[PDB]
């Protein structure tokens, strides 16, 4: 995984906040159809 | 409330185990028009279900109670329609704080040995860090969607120890658990985190968010029910 540090992006149907190291992130835990 | 007719068996969601059918009677599944399971939830009485605000439930979704194996068609389940959705006014979609929503059913649920309610705590209740509690759900077991309801035991952490992991993301209306070998995962959202108090299972957390990879070394984050019970009571009292 690679993302812009601290940036609040959106995965499939879940939203996430990129880790303070652009190497990880925290996301909501919903199930997405796709 | 909080006493299942069919006692659950714990030998002590990623790295969890299959539960005894019907041993977690308050666990419901939230499904869309197509029958797709997208979130979990908990019955608190015959007419109400509590889940997460971020699940985005609408009066067009369905509540399925008394289920164990989602791939089966011979179980005696109850498909309940939703009358009204009550999202907590303080829910912040950017911080995911105050992540709680109430669902008023358009048709009351019929309690039995596989369908009953979980107990709610008092705002002042003390659930000490280190306590071993339980979380359940139909979320991923590996980064693989399970047919059968899974369960896992895990310890509650203190917000001070959780901040070591998540920093300023941890608000007062949040409680953490895990980082002990198991982990909540996609599909678990809205589900319960329960602890036994004075002999009865009590709802202390609602699956909210966590590691995007469901790491078993990072604590999961749940909405702290004790900080939200007053709101629940007011809502119920007015409807």
């Amino acid at each position: 995984i690679s993302c812009e540090p601290g940036k609040t992006f959106k995965d499939k149907c879940n939203t996430c906040r990129c880790g303070a190291d652009g190497k990880s992130a925290a996301c909501t835990l919903k199930a997405c159809p796709n | 409330c909080g006493v299942p007719a069919i006692q659950p068996v714990l030998s002590g969601i990623v790295n969890g185990e299959e539960a005894v059918p019907g041993s977690w009677p308050w666990q419901v599944s939230l499904q869309d028009k197509t029958g797709f399971h997208f979130c979990g939830g908990s019955l608190i009485n015959e007419n109400w279900v509590v889940t997460a605000a971020h699940c985005g439930v609408t009066t067009s979704d369905v509540v399925v109670a008394g289920e164990f194996d989602q791939g089966s068609s011979s179980e005696k389940i109850q498909k309940l329609k939703i009358a009204k959705v009550f999202k907590n006014s303080k829910y912040n979609s950017l911080t995911i704080n105050n992540d709680i929503t109430l669902l008023k059913l358009s048709t009351a649920a019929s309690f039995s040995q596989t369908v009953s309610a979980v107990c709610l705590p008092s705002a002042s209740d003390d659930f000490a860090a280190g306590t071993t509690c339980v979380t359940t759900g139909w979320g991923l077991t590996r980064y693989n969607t399970p047919d059968r309801l899974q369960q896992a035991s895990l310890p509650l952490l203190s917000n001070t120890n959780c901040k070591k992991y998540w920093g300023t993301k941890i608000k007062d209306a949040m409680i953490c658990a895990g980082a002990s070998g198991v982990s909540s995962c996609m599909g678990d959202s809205g589900g319960p985190l329960v602890c036994k108090k004075n002999g009865a299972w009590t709802l202390v957390g609602i699956v909210s968010w966590g590691s995007s990879t469901c790491s078993t070394s990072t604590p999961g984050v749940y909405a702290r029910v004790t900080a939200l019970v007053n709101w629940v009571q007011q809502t119920l009292a007015a409807n």
